[PDB]
């Protein structure tokens, strides 16, 4: 199905990780801010219809 | 004598937010695709506006 | 003049204690990390367009 995916490529060049932005809202903040580990707080992603 | 008087000191203003894609575009499909040729100006704005 | 010493040691562990707390990694210099956390994120947008 059509998904955005945030792929990670280390050193050698090779996919290690990813994530999948439409699983939570966990993973929607990780594919947002562009990060895997998120500090604490309060933080806007996106819109709701 | 004994006086008293006034100073008056703002402090705050409203807070906004705006939907970008309500604003510019609406209910609208093809404006949506036509405005993601333009990058992030909306993650821009929002940010600025937070 | 009268309480030296008790002062002389106040001051002394009073030092002791910033370098304590300075030392356990708690964030006491975050606005000085807001600073360069702002320049960066807005060159890496004028990158990113
Ligand atoms: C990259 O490849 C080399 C040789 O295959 C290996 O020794 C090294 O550990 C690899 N680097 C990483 C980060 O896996």
């Amino acid at each position: 199905k059509p998904t955005t995916f945030m792929l990670k490529y280390d050193e050698n060049g090779t996919i290690t990780d990813a994530v999948d932005c439409s699983q939570n809202p966990l993973a929607e903040l990780k594919c947002s801010v562009k990060s895997f580990e998120i500090d604490k707080g309060i933080y806007q992603t996106s819109n709701f219809r | 004598s004994i006086s008293i008087t006034t100073e008056v000191m703002p402090v705050s203003m409203a807070k906004t937010s705006v939907d970008c894609n309500m604003y510019i575009c609406g209910d609208s499909t093809e404006c949506a695709n036509l405005l993601l040729q333009y990058g992030s100006f909306c993650t821009q704005l929002n940010r600025a506006l937070s | 003049y009268e309480n030296q010493k008790q002062i002389a040691n106040q001051f002394n562990k009073a030092i002791s204690q910033i370098q304590e707390s300075l030392t356990t990694t708690s964030t006491a210099l975050g606005k000085l990390q807001d600073v360069v956390n702002q320049n960066a994120q807005a060159l890496n947008t004028l990158v990113k367009q």
